């Protein structure tokens, strides 16, 4: 049971660049002090990503999903709660829901009729309260029910002083749905255009849904009135690429280099090394892609007498 | 709810005629029809039965020789034979199965004493 | 009490393992008369969305539950597809289901007058009218109640006794698959030649206690030559090194 | 197929007396079993339903009972309008089989 | 030349071929991996399946270990499913090893009894006793011929 909140003060989303974020562990193999060349879905280095700020001003639009999505949130008050995945979201095709409780994280694979503006915040103006849990009209056909340990969070809501950065990467492949998660503390630097450095992403959950996914929407936390602290979350998309990964002595990824960004990166990728010497190196040849397609066929319109052969007296 | 006879005449071996038995308002397709055989000097023999689902069960003595069907609106059951060997000089009693589990419905129907012989009428 | 014939109880089992040896244990030695897959390979050949039913019928219909044959229970109450994958399981239930005073809780549909497509349930509790006469009433002539009861007196012989059948079936439509049953956990062997098998790894070697330190999630271990050399024991979570002999 | 047999073929001696007509089956069958009464030259009629019921209109003295491949019935009063043949028939076990025939006649 | 002969259910005719798993190909009759011969199978529903049901054809279902190639086992003893002793009983975890089919005409095409005759022979090693109808001819020496 929801209502048309509306009153949306929409502004154009911001555009920032992701320096090196978005690298996770490809497979479940232990390797020590090796450079491994891999081919998978990754966030390209120095790519344009979308910044959404919530303060008043609300930002929670439905966004396209394809080839996985990288989601990031910088926060201190733990306002972001859940995610919604699906293709129709009209109680016609089954949908997926990720939501964190106080002491639970729960996974809903079922047929939902979602509200226009999913939200639980807007209570007592500034005060928070995840009321109106009935963001869906009814659970008609449920298939997958799951409960496990939730994520780290801090009590109450603190305005400003964002000290927690949470990175998640969501990838659907071969029916399986994989979520990899990472948390980093204390971000004293002002929350703009993401921090600088490198940090790997350990695998968190793999789960067998096997359903369609085309677009997703985030979930952020007397149905009107919200005056609370700021919040910033970033979204980026992935394309199939090749990377070179350096495993450390303990098996943790320490430095990743791209293969299809720069000629210097390309030759680093080719030589399976992080440094190059003075010389000439052949990387790969070039060739012009086709412009269009043409076909030439005769002009025949009369039908063949297959009937006479197959329907002879 | 009575049954109407339809049949007669003399035929030669190797020939088959159009057996029909009509109803007086009882559904013939959405019901359980059945015909039996009665001989001069010998006892009854079950011939065939058709269910409301279209399942035809008939005796193995006439395997792949009888075709039976219920009319859509004429309320008359139809059957045709194949390759008479001249042992079915008989009377064919048409009816529906007497009781599914427990019922008072017990109506029967008259049958025509058909005969099959090489010699025609004299 | 199992479900009666008119409403065959549905139960979609999923997200578990395969175990059917206890089925051999339930009743004295019998035959499954299994159609889809040979009985010896039901423990293996694991699929997704195992599809189970439960209802009680007479002895005669046990051999008549086969796809392709019609009747009354097989036609008007429960029908199987011609490409039906999976098979039935039947056992005698004289001691549980049959009652000396006469148990009439089990009922079946004898009048439906419509062919049933495979795998659907019809509940026509309303009375039917036949003879081109509008009945629309209760307890009238040519107004037959389509639901009638079995009789399960214990004095009867084989053929009329209650049999509890659990018709399992399997479907495979893409999917990652979720139902499969492992087995045959064996003792670990140290400092001896072994044809080991850990988590679907096939190889030969000698297993010894190791020293490397894994990660909570990483399982395997690979060397420079891109071959498995360290494997984590699935049951007790230590690390064993593999060496050539 | 079930071999349908009855030993007392012709009970023509009984005129309003005890009648011990009965039938047997090869395999064991339950009460799914009935009889027909047929006057010579016209369609048969029913008297008993499911080996435990009775026809809507018949004398009340008709009482039959049988289980375990043995079915028994008696007609102690021989009214003159029951001079015909009696037939045994088991059903619900395909193929549906009929008895050879029983004769009763009044002197 | 040799000639093995038996009757099996239709769905199991696939297990006869070299190197397959299952009840028939591992507990009853196992062909060597390196087979050299033929296999034959023709439906015999009328000849070999009695209308009431024929129980003359039996198959072993439970057995402790597999069968080495071309090895026959006629033993019939109770097989222990668990740790419990079976001094010979029909009770818990002690079951008869072999069971019999009940072939009937009304069954599906896969459940009707096929017939199997496996010809097994070896070539090019020793004197041959049985072979082709080809008529002999004369013999020539010192002349380039096609022998
Ligand atoms: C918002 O209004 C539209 C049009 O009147 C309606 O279809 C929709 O259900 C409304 N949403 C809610 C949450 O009431
Ligand atoms: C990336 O974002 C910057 C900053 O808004 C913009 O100038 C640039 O055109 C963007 N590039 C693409 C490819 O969107
Ligand atoms: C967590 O889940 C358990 C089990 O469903 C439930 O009893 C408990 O109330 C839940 N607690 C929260 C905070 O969601
Ligand atoms: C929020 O406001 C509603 C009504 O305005 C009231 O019922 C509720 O108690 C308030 N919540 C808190 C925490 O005061
Ligand atoms: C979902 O994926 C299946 C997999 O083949 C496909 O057949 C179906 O069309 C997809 N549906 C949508 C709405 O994308
Ligand atoms: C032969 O005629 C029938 C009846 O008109 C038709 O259904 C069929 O398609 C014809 N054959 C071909 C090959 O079109």
């Amino acid at each position: 049971q929801c209502v048309n909140l509306t009153t949306r003060t929409q502004l154009p989303p911001a555009y920032t660049n992701s320096f090196t974020r978005g690298v996770y562990y490809p497979d479940k193999v232990f390797r020590s002090s090796v450079l491994h060349s891999t081919q998978d879905l990754f966030l390209p280095f120095f790519s344009n990503v979308t910044w959404f700020h919530v303060i008043k001003r609300f930002d929670n639009p439905v966004l396209p999903f394809n080839d996985g999505v990288y989601f990031a949130s910088i926060e201190k008050s733990n306002i972001i709660r859940g995610w919604i995945f699906g293709t129709t979201l009209d109680s016609k095709t089954q949908s997926l829901l990720i939501v964190n409780n106080a002491t639970n994280v729960v996974i809903k694979v079922c047929e939902f009729q979602f509200c226009n503006d999913p939200f639980l915040d807007h209570k007592n103006n500034k005060s928070w309260m995840e009321s109106e849990f009935r963001v869906y009209s009814s659970a008609n056909n449920c298939t997958f029910e799951y409960v496990s340990q939730p994520f780290l969070m801090d009590l109450e809501g603190k305005q400003g002083n964002f000290k927690n950065l949470r990175e998640f990467v969501f990838k659907n492949i071969d029916g399986y749905f994989k979520i990899y998660s990472k948390h980093t503390p204390i971000i004293v630097r002002e929350p703009e255009d993401l921090p600088q450095g490198f940090s790997a992403l350990e695998p968190l959950v793999d789960l067998p849904i096997g359903i369609n996914i085309t677009r997703f929407q985030t979930l952020l936390a007397s149905s009107s009135g919200w005056t609370a602290g700021a919040a910033a979350y970033y979204v980026g998309y992935l394309q199939p690429r090749t990377f070179l990964l350096k495993y450390n002595e303990n098996g943790t990824i320490t430095d990743a280099v791209d293969c299809a960004l720069d000629p210097l990166s390309e030759t680093k990728c080719t030589l399976k090394s992080f440094t190059v010497e003075k010389g000439i190196y052949q990387t790969s040849n070039f060739r012009v892609q086709p412009t269009e397609s043409i076909v030439r066929f005769p002009n025949i319109t009369n039908l063949c007498p297959f009937d006479e052969v197959f329907n002879a007296t | 709810v009575q049954l109407v006879e339809s049949g007669g005449g003399l035929v030669q071996p190797g020939g088959s005629l159009r057996l029909s038995c009509a109803a007086s308002g009882i559904i013939v397709s959405s019901n359980y029809m059945s015909w039996v055989r009665q001989g001069p000097g010998k006892g009854l023999e079950w011939v065939s039965v058709i269910y409301s689902g279209g399942s035809t069960y008939y005796a193995d003595s006439v395997k792949a020789r009888f075709t039976i069907s219920r009319d859509n609106s004429k309320n008359t059951l139809y059957l045709q034979m194949n390759s008479l060997r001249a042992e079915d000089t008989a009377v064919y009693y048409c009816a529906r199965e007497v009781v599914g589990s427990n019922s008072n419905m017990d109506v029967w129907g008259q049958g025509t004493t058909v005969t099959v012989s090489s010699a025609s009428t004299k | 009490r199992f479900a009666s014939v008119y409403a065959w109880n549905r139960k979609r089992i999923s997200n578990c393992v395969a175990d059917y040896s206890v089925l051999y244990n339930l009743a004295p030695f019998f035959t499954f008369k299994c159609y889809g897959v040979s009985p010896t390979k039901l423990n293996d050949l694991c699929f997704t969305n195992v599809y189970a039913d439960s209802f009680v019928i007479r002895g005669d219909e046990v051999r008549q539950i086969a796809p392709g044959q019609t009747g009354n229970i097989a036609d008007y109450n429960y029908k199987l597809p011609d490409d039906f994958t999976g098979c039935v399981i039947a056992w005698n239930s004289n001691k549980l289901d049959s009652k000396v005073s006469g148990n009439y809780n089990y009922l079946y549909r004898l009048f439906r007058k419509s062919n049933l497509k495979p795998f659907e349930r019809d509940i026509s509790t309303e009375i039917y009218q036949a003879g081109n006469k509008p009945c629309n009433g209760v307890a009238g002539f040519n107004c037959y109640f389509p639901l009638r009861s079995y009789s399960f007196r214990p004095t009867y012989g084989v053929g009329h006794q209650p049999y509890r059948v659990v018709v399992l079936s399997f479907e495979l439509l893409h999917a990652p698959a979720t139902v499969c049953g492992p087995k045959k956990s064996t003792n670990l062997v140290k400092n001896k030649c072994v044809n080991f098998n850990f988590n679907g790894l096939k190889g030969t070697g000698v297993l010894t206690e190791s020293n490397k330190k894994f990660l909570p999630f990483q399982q395997f271990g690979r060397d420079i030559a891109d071959t498995t050399d360290a494997v984590r024991d699935p049951q007790t979570l230590e690390i064993l090194d593999i060496t050539p002999c | 197929d079930i071999q349908m047999t009855q030993s007392p073929s012709s009970l023509s001696a009984s005129v309003g007396d005890r009648v011990t007509i009965t039938c047997q089956a090869s395999q064991d069958i339950n009460i799914y079993l009935n009889w027909y009464q047929q006057k010579p030259g016209k369609a048969p009629k029913l008297l008993i339903y499911d080996a435990s019921n009775l026809e809507t209109g018949v004398p009340s003295r008709f009482s039959g009972s049988g289980s375990g491949t043995d079915f028994t019935f008696t007609i102690n009063s021989l009214q003159p309008e029951d001079i015909a043949t009696y037939y045994c028939q088991q059903y619900d076990n395909l193929p549906r089989t009929f008895g050879q025939g029983t004769k009763v006649e009044i002197k």
